[PDB]
DNA sequence: CTGGAGAATCCCGGTGCCGAGGCCGCTCAATTGGTCGTAGACAGCTCTAGCACCGCTTAAACGCACGTACGCGCTGTCCCCCGCGTTTTAACCGCCAAGGGGATTACTCCCTAGTCTCCAGGCACGTGTCAGATATATACATCCTG
DNA sequence: AGGATGTATATATCTGACACGTGCCTGGAGACTAGGGAGTAATCCCCTTGGCGGTTAAAACGCGGGGGACAGCGCGTACGTGCGTTTAAGCGGTGCTAGAGCTGTCTACGACCAATTGAGCGGCCTCGGCACCGGGATTCTCCAG
């Protein structure tokens, strides 16, 4: 399996625009698409970690929705629509 | 004589024998009362008709017949109380309410 | 029918001892002792042999188990690093426990790091303790300790690691 | 070799929908969505209703405590209606028991 | 500026001689020589007042204040411009301007003291784990570095992997490895390079604060030495303290387990003598009393503690009777020494380093005395040993 | 001359649409491969379900989106209308994240 | 002539002041009729352990410095030195609090 | 007994300046005061019905230290050094 | 009569203190804070243990659960440290027996 | 004589008051030997690293005794110690010195 | 302020297919019934601590006056972000194939629960002797004119 | 630079809150037995990963321009500072008794176990919701007038 790498720049442009009308904002600076590439990075950095100790933990190699779950239910973003 | 369900004693539609069941063994207390598994299973039908209710009168507005994500989290957002409840509740496939700010109207 | 043998891995810190076991770990427990034994393989034309080799980490210094340590053992590698000459300090006890313990068990005198090599050819004239140079990080000579080790304990002088 | 029989709320979430709205259904994923809220309310009511008894040194979890419990999760007029109901359905079983 | 004094500063001009291992330059004979049984002349351009042997180092100290060294410099334990082959294998002045009146040789680091009471520290510190530096965590002085200190320091002993900085006042500064309890300040949930707090702990000096065992003031220490991997502080009053490693009872405690506080020995407690000396291996101690006495406790093998042959492991101090009134006794890894007060030399312990001078590898379990032609007509100033050699200090008899 | 819509006009039509509709907003497969990017600094050889990437996705837009929102308020709180850095850090510190 | 101290000045000794004791800053007995008031809507007769009403107020003093502390964040963003209304409201909205 | 009332104004403007500075503020709006006051209003109401609740249940009529505390606690709001 | 018995943290981690800062004494009210300090870290750890275990299906709270509660809660490097210590002592402790 | 599995697990803190208060919290069915032995190793370890901050910050203020002032310095000077402890009010202990740069005067 | 032009959205009336709702068989989880032990209810007592009240002292709060420095509105500038056309890119869909690994079943044994003894570790009291709180004089840093 | 004010620093000087020692008792250690939880091994199949080609919607880029951010300036008043006056907190003290805490006795309520059966799950099948294409009707925006 060949290492990933340069995949927050997936997260294009216009994708976080439309995150932005989602929530209502009609004007974005040029300077807040970084910021919010590092804060997604952040906090999905802070589940997934979660999400694999609960996955280790059940000695598995595959993360579930469940390990998910977990994962967000522990940081108090309780997630319906998946199980548990 | 037949076996009476102790839902059907309580009135309710919800398991009291399987709520029951789940009290003793998830680790709550080394006893679980008689009247608590039918006290909680009152509680969770209770909340769960209303939030079926303002979800079924959600997606009478949307002129579905059927309940969908999108209906639940319109019902939960819409009433205070439930929103309240559910404050740090994320449901997929939910959306937002509808809402802009009165400054970014034109004019 | 497993040849398998109990290799005891003494030597001072830093020294390549955890990336040496590593090197041949292709990937247990001493519950007496309290440290992992490593299964090493190496097949050998003669058949399998099995060096489970748990690292004393240094408790023959500092630990109180006494002879557990060395008593389970059948073989001995000590090592040190020679690029820095100070860890050849222990040798003679190290060399002294091992008989007194576990009497007549091959052991073996390692140096790690190698890679001027002026230094290296003080110890390859001492008489007391086989040397080998394994350097590490070259896989030069990492299975020469090993091999005297096998031919000592199985008996044949003419083993090899196929 | 049928799969491993796995429990769910979900014909008792459905009664209570065709008892609220007769002529509506649910989606499957809007079912789920519902089956983990009915499931977080269980774990949140069982929580509080275990450390009230852990609290007073009660080794029981009676109606009592699921009634403080539903007092101290649920806001404002839903707790009223919780513990009404609550009691309306503990009566109405030991009526008939 | 004061000058520091303390009653370890030797000051008797006098011959270095080496016997035992000299693979790594530790003998100071040059690469022509890498075994000496008998003790054997270490020309040194002046004369020598103090010469200390390190894990594999010597230095020797001059009367004018140079210091010299040889030995293994991988670590830069000598502290000096060893680039060119064999230097190592032949005492060289390690270029510190100030005018030296003590040294100390650890393991791979040596501590020199000024007339003015600076420590300048050379070389590296080791744990059980590789290098961890001298000052600067992970780095190491290739040459004489100030240890900077807020107070002068009258005495500087080194162990293996620690230096015991001994001011004026009486404090006692630490630093090195503290893996077992050596430092005497760091527990042993930090003892593993500090922690998170990281190697600054382990590495910048601080006091061994010795709870209030004065009342309102601390424990004011008068003399302290190190064995390889313990510290033994006498204070004031008399009483030792130990931190350090204690696994065979080699810092005198009834149990096992390596004291990371300084622990009054109940052992060594008494009133009718004192205790005015100490040196150790890694697991044996020999000290002396005032009465000229010379004891031994902890591991029993090999001879280590001088009794007799069949000696068992002791936890007390018990008397090496063989031996007449002794002023000085030192330790190697397994050995032990005690000079006469008369000048002669007696040895004890392992000997297949050929540390014993008694020319075989015999290990000696009763004391004997060290002879040669290096002997004759000399009297021994003092004796150092380190793992593999004996470095003596001796001096022309009138 | 071409017609043109004043600025602000389709940012306004966005806003709606966007907040009427429930599909996710980020494209899937990027977000699978910075998933993949982030799991194999823990672990590597890492297997996902199709529904842990899923609710991963459904966290981290419901998580920017509720961010966004407070970023846009902060905004409005300085009188403007533009989202800058500083509104995304206010928000985050404020909501005790920084 | 008297001397003065410039607007702003006393203002910064006090928060230096203020940000190195550990005292509660509301007066005790106030406080304690505070609590005992709002109590009385929820159960008649109420006593209160003196520790109870010590925990509720430093409890009350910290929630309220913690809000006071993201007041003045917000404020500064609005490049402003002085906290409104409007500063706490943001602070609250933002926080999930109201 | 008697009952109380207007208890809130004795949370005076000095009291809550003094809060103000050890949070940092160099400057206090007029109406802070007012809007501070039904801030600590709304919390202090949620607090202490969860202590009411917790002494209710416990069938005393005595609020205690670790009443007050479980309140908290179940606020995300956990207080040491009051026996928690 | 003496009073009935109250348990604390109290000596255990004043014996803490004396290994970490000989010299350093503690007042009360700082005794109280680390006690509830301990017993919440306690609490934590129990908890998250507990939903380990019945996630797993598992009916026992073992070594590895507290260990995985400790990496779910603790930050970084204290999770980093904590786990080492942890190991350390179990393996201690078995040693012994 | 009896032997205390503190001393066998070279801990201070208690392994059968702990071992005790996991059989008794609910926590699950059973509880294994060396869950009460790890999770009081790192309960100790929590705490000393909690202390040597305290009387690190005890000892600049040049006080021989910790008080809750100086938890809460140690707690919120240090990253991981302030995020474990976030939500986390210290009676008596006050805030850290802090004053927003433009606050300040000019200058 | 008005009346067209566009562009976008909102209503259709028409198809199709796929998920929701119902049905059937099976099995295991809930219901009965009975036995036993202890947890919680209730009564009674103790005495802790919370409520209440008064008097005296005084630091804190309230109210005021004067001046300023900050909030906030208006004007300009320019540059940066929004909208629109064009091009490039890769996401998405559908399909196929190969294994890793999750889920389950059987068996064994070893670990933990439950008991009974015994005793010593940890708690509650009680005492002493410092670390910290206190008051005072002083030196030093800072701020405000100048 | 100098004056005025506030704060930090060095003695004092008691005060009572740590820190320790003693006695007691109850809970933790040790020895022992019983059973079932789970650790291992083996099996099955499902569902995850990888690849591959086509379509086309979305992303990326460049343009032109207008409107929004930010700087500057003016000014009005609201806040800070500081003084003098008023009042309520805090302390010390006393007293009453309400209720928290504890103990003892009892019983009824839940746990546990064994037998029975129907409630609910899995799997299968069907067709009515809703999604999706075309085709207009309003809505709304923009601007020339």
């Amino acid at each position: 399996r060949k290492v990933l790498r340069d995949n927050i720049q997936g997260i294009t442009k216009p994708a976080i625009r439309r995150l932005a009308r989602r929530g209502g904002v009609k004007r974005i600076s040029g300077l807040i698409y970084e910021e919010t590439r590092g804060v997604l990075k952040v906090f999905l950095e802070n589940v997934i970690r979660d999400a694999v100790t609960y996955t280790e933990h059940a000695k598995r190699k595959t993360v579930t929705a469940m390990d998910v779950v977990y994962a967000l239910k522990r940081q108090g973003r309780t997630l319906y629509g998946f199980g548990g | 004589g037949k076996a009476k369900s102790r839902s059907n004693r309580a009135g309710l539609q919800f398991p009291v024998g399987r709520i029951h069941r789940l009290l003793r063994k998830g680790n709550y207390a080394e006893r679980v009362g008689a009247g608590a598994p039918v006290y909680l299973a009152a509680v969770m039908e209770y909340l769960a008709a209303e939030v079926l209710e303002l979800a079924g009168n959600a997606a009478r507005d949307n002129k579905k017949t059927r309940i969908i994500p999108r209906h639940l989290q319109l019902a939960i957002r819409n009433d205070e109380e439930l929103n309240k409840l559910l404050s740090g509740v994320t449901i997929a496939q939910g959306g937002v309410l509808p809402n802009i700010q009165a400054v970014l109207l034109p004019k | 029918p497993q040849v398998q043998f109990k290799l005891v891995l003494v030597g001072d810190g830093g020294t390549g001892k955890t990336t040496f076991v590593k090197r041949h770990l292709t990937g247990k427990y001493v519950a007496t002792l309290g440290v992992e034994v490593h299964p090493l393989v190496f097949h050998t034309n003669r058949g399998p042999i099995k060096f489970n080799v748990w690292d004393t980490a240094g408790q023959e210094k500092f630990g109180g188990l006494r002879d557990g340590y060395y008593i389970q053992a059948q073989c001995a590698i000590i090592m040190f690093d020679v690029t820095s000459r100070v860890t050849y300090k222990n040798v003679p006890n190290w060399h002294r426990d091992l008989v007194r313990v576990c009497e007549n068990i091959p052991i073996v005198l390692c140096g790690n790091k190698v890679d001027v090599k002026a230094k290296s050819i003080v110890f390859h004239r001492k008489k007391n303790l086989q040397y080998y140079d394994i350097s590490a990080k070259s896989n030069y000579n990492f299975e020469k300790p090993f091999l005297w080790l096998a031919r000592k304990l199985i008996g044949d002088p003419n083993l090899e690691f196929v | 070799k049928k799969r491993k029989r796995k429990e769910s709320y979900a014909i008792y979430i459905y009664k209570v929908l065709k008892q609220v709205h007769p002529d509506t259904g649910i989606s499957s994923k809007a079912m789920s969505i519902m089956n983990s809220f009915v499931n977080d309310i269980f774990e949140r009511i069982a929580a509080e209703a275990s450390r009230l008894a852990h609290y007073n040194k009660r080794s029981t979890i009676t109606s009592r405590e699921i009634q403080t419990a539903v007092r101290l999760l649920l806001p404002g007029e839903l707790a009223k209606h919780a513990v009404s109901e609550g009691t309306k359905a503990v009566t109405k079983y030991t009526s008939s028991k | 500026k004061v000058k520091v004094s303390h009653r370890s500063h030797s000051t008797e001009p006098g011959l270095v001689l080496t016997l035992g291992q000299g693979d790594v330059g530790q003998l100071g004979l040059g690469e022509n020589v890498m075994e000496r049984k008998k003790p054997a002349l270490v020309s040194i351009p002046e004369d020598v007042v103090q010469a200390e042997a390190g894990g594999m180092h010597t230095v020797c100290l001059s009367k004018s204040g140079q210091v010299y060294s040889f030995g293994c410099n991988d670590e830069g334990a000598l502290g000096r411009d060893t680039s060119v082959e064999g230097s190592e294998m032949v005492p060289g002045k390690v270029e510190l301007q100030e005018k030296v009146v003590q040294v100390s040789a650890g393991d791979s680091h040596t501590a020199a003291l000024t007339d003015d009471g600076r420590v300048f520290l050379w070389g590296s510190f080791r744990d059980n784990n590789g290098v961890i530096g001298l000052l600067e965590p992970m780095k190491k002085s290739m040459v004489p570095v100030q240890v900077q200190l807020d107070v002068p320091v009258v005495k500087v002993a080194s162990g293996n992997d620690h230096l015991v900085m001994l001011t004026a006042d009486g404090d006692l500064y630490t630093l090195g490895c503290g893996e077992q309890g050596q430092l005497g300040r760091v527990p042993e949930l930090f003892a593993n390079r500090g922690g998170r707090q990281g190697l600054e702990r382990l590495l910048v000096p601080k006091c061994v604060m010795l709870k209030s065992r004065g009342s309102r003031g601390h424990v004011r220490f008068q003399d302290a030495f190190c064995g390889a991997y313990f510290t033994f502080a006498i204070s004031h009053e008399g009483h030792v303290y130990g931190f350090g490693l204690s696994n065979y009872h080699q810092l005198g405690t009834p149990g096992t387990e390596s004291c990371f506080i300084p622990q009054n020995l109940t052992s060594f407690k008494n009133s009718t003598k004192s205790w005015v000396g100490f040196s150790g291996g890694q697991h044996h101690t020999v000290c002396m009393d005032s009465e000229g006495k010379a004891y031994s406790l902890g591991r029993a093998e090999y001879g280590r503690l001088g009794l007799g042959e069949g000696a068992e492991e002791k936890s007390i101090p018990t008397l090496i009777s063989r031996l007449p009134a002794v002023s000085s006794v030192a330790c190697g890894a397994s050995v032990g020494y005690a000079v006469t007060k008369d000048g002669r030399v007696f040895a004890w312990g392992m000997g297949t380093n050929y540390q014993l001078g008694t020319g075989q590898d015999e290990d000696a379990w009763s004391p004997v005395e060290m002879m040669g032609k290096q002997l004759e007509n000399r009297v021994v100033l003092s004796v150092s040993s380190g793992g593999q050699h004996t470095v003596l200090l001796v001096k022309d008899k009138e | 001359k071409p017609h043109r819509y004043r600025p602000g006009t389709v940012a306004l039509r966005e806003i709606r649409r966007y907040q009427k509709s429930t599909e996710l907003l980020i494209r899937k497969l990027p977000f699978q491969r910075l998933v993949r990017e982030i799991a194999q600094d823990f672990k590597t050889d890492l297997r996902f379900q199709s529904s842990a990437v899923m609710a991963l996705q459904e966290a981290s837009e419901a998580y920017l989106v509720g961010l966004f929102e407070d970023t846009n308020l902060s905004a409005i709180h300085a009188k403007r209308v533009t989202i800058m850095p500083k509104d995304i850090q206010l928000a985050r510190r404020i909501r005790g994240e920084r």
